[PDB]
């Protein structure tokens, strides 16, 4: 796909895809481990209404 | 080369970035210092022979 700017002209490439869920039942497991940054910090905040 | 990725996402990547990245080297000079004495000039010269 072909597309015209004033600083350039831009193509786009594209490819549609498509996914099926084989087995029936459970194929795949996640498992947490470890833990790295509290990104909220602990800190205090009163909710002001 | 920044490599890249199509994102699952249809939301536009808007643009890639390859650049050329330019470096000034540096520059710093040595020091030395090789002192002769008196005497020893007309020795190799041949003033004193």
């Amino acid at each position: 796909a072909r597309h015209e700017t004033g600083g350039g002209v831009n193509f786009t490439l594209t490819q549609p895809r498509g996914n099926v869920d084989l087995g029936v039942g459970y194929t795949a497991v996640v498992a947490t481990a470890t833990v790295r940054n509290p990104v909220t910090d602990m800190g205090n905040l009163p909710q002001n209404f | 080369h920044q490599p890249l990725i199509a994102r699952d996402g249809p939301h536009p990547i808007e643009q890639p970035t390859h650049n050329y990245m330019t470096k000034i080297i540096d520059r710093r000079a040595l020091n030395a210092a090789f002192s002769l004495a008196t005497e020893a000039i007309a020795l190799l010269t041949g003033e004193a022979l």
